[PDB]
């Protein structure tokens, strides 16, 4: 499963 | 980094992460935070996305190197020496958090920001431990989250992208790290239909920050269920 | 790595290769170059993997840098710094070459390979020379690649891998740094005519080998014409 | 221009 990203990319 | 301007320090951590330079981004980013001065909202951003991608790709490493083990000592060896760098970066960037972000936080998103990555550094140091401190680690982690979100949940409001994020996050500590798959549906889930409910007070601009992470949160759903 | 027997360096470097810690993989090679034997082609091949991803990794953020600087002190400081680190990993990679690998190597393949490693190292300094010493620089990487195209000349094939690299470097060589276009693109021409017409002679798994190198020799000619 | 890769990918 995914965390958040550092950026919105 | 002591004899460095805290303002040339924060524009060598934007070119760090322009030439894709991110140990350099976590190394000017730890110095800025060692003046003492707290940080404004697109430095927290620099300073999380600096050790992000370095723990990042040193949780990539691990798994390569533990996939191996599983499969003489060097395996093991070079593994245990990758685990205690990625130990070391996960220690460094709790201690910035303990001296003193987190106690000099007051504003909401501020204090939520660095309690959800208290939170993720526990998580990533949970991800490889074995011993008789794993139980308290998790523990860690936990608690990190929960302070978040209980702040979050009076502060701001359910589109706020920091508290989607955090809850995203938190759900994947559930499913990974707590063995509480049913903790993790539960929490997307209603991070996501109290989020839907929210997005018609939202600019055009706020819209696509939400529903970005609305995904993110679908996304896992979808490979959970 | 002095305490590290050498066949425990190599199977760490390739773990490295695999779990993409190029770094770690570039020292432990070194360690391993630092024992005093000589390197099998496959170890050759480790070592030069390693560095050309380290220093890769550096040439593209020098060049991020670079461009940043051409459109206060803090951009040149940064690039400095870089481009510093660039030249103390060329600098290390010439060492072992000139301290002992050239002049144990004996046969054409393993000669060919380091000289050629030679003329790429030197190449990358002159990428990011200015100085009082940047025709000497020039002119080390064209001797080394001179001397390796004789020897290549007269001891391979013309479908040789090796020799179609070396080739194909040394007129990338011809045209970024020596400002010799033409020389470049008849290098490029004579190498892949050459190894067209030789191509006849070879096993299916070396053709697959040469057909791929030859690909890249005219990828670079149909950008140069 | 390209220069030759560390391996065959
Ligand atoms: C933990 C967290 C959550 C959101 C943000 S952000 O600044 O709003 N941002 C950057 C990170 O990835 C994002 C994805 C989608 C929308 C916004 C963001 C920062 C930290
Ligand atoms: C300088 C050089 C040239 C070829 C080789 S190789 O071992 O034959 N090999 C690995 C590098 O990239 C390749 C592309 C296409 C065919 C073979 C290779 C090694 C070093
Ligand atoms: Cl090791
Ligand atoms: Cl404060
Ligand atoms: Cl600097
Ligand atoms: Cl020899
Ligand atoms: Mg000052
Ligand atoms: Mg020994």
């Amino acid at each position: 499963a995914g965390s958040i990203p550092g950026r919105r990319s | 980094m002591g004899s460095m301007e805290r303002a040339s320090l924060i524009q060598k951590a934007k070119l760090a992460e322009q030439a894709e330079r991110y140990e350099d981004m976590a190394a000017f980013m730890k110095g800025a935070v060692e003046k003492g001065e707290e940080l404004s909202c697109e430095e927290r951003n620099l300073l999380s996305v600096a050790y992000k991608n370095v723990v990042g790709g040193q949780r990539a490493a691990w798994r390569v190197l533990s996939s191996i083990e599983q499969k003489g000592p060097e395996v093991r060896e070079y593994r245990e020496k990758v685990e205690t760098e990625l130990q070391g970066v996960c220690d460094t960037v709790l201690g910035l958090l303990d001296s003193h972000l987190i106690k000099e936080a007051g504003d909401a998103e501020s204090r939520v920001f660095y309690l959800k990555m208290k939170g993720d550094y526990y998580r990533y140091l949970a991800e490889v431990a074995t011993g008789d401190d794993k139980k308290r680690i998790i523990d860690s982690a936990r608690s990190a989250y929960q302070e978040a979100m209980d702040i979050s949940k009076k502060e701001m409001p359910p589109t706020n992208p920091i508290r989607l994020g955090l809850a995203l996050n938190f759900s994947v500590f559930h499913y990974e790290i707590a063995n509480s798959p049913e903790e993790a549906i539960s929490l997307a889930k209603t991070t996501f239909d109290e989020a839907m409910a929210d997005l018609h007070t939202l600019s055009e601009d706020s819209y696509k920050d939400s529903t970005l992470i609305m995904q993110l949160l679908r996304d896992n759903l979808t490979l959970w269920t």
